[PDB]
């Protein structure tokens, strides 16, 4: 997986995907 | 109960959306969290009537 954004420090929308090899969670929220 | 943003360091790319909440420098003192001299909230409340 690989997290995305811009301070990564729960002020601004953080993209996040990760894989668990059953299925690809995606999140948006800090 | 409608807000809108009037102060911000940059142009949005299309289809963007920015909802932080963070005050703004305008000048050259740290705003750490207070208004004050060139520190303004970067969010304005509509006055609708
Ligand atoms: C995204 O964040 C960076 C980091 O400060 C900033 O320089 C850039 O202007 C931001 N992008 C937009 C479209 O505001």
């Amino acid at each position: 997986g690989w997290i995305f954004g811009t301070t990564l420090d729960s002020k601004t929308q953080s993209l996040l995907i990760v894989n668990n090899a059953t299925n690809v969670v995606i999140k948006v929220c800090e | 109960n409608y807000l809108y943003r009037l102060f911000r360091k940059s142009k949005l790319k299309p289809f963007e959306r920015d909802i932080s909440t963070e005050i703004y420098q305008a000048g050259n003192r740290p705003c750490n969290g207070v208004a004050g001299p060139n520190c303004y909230s970067p969010l304005q409340s509509y006055g609708f009537r």
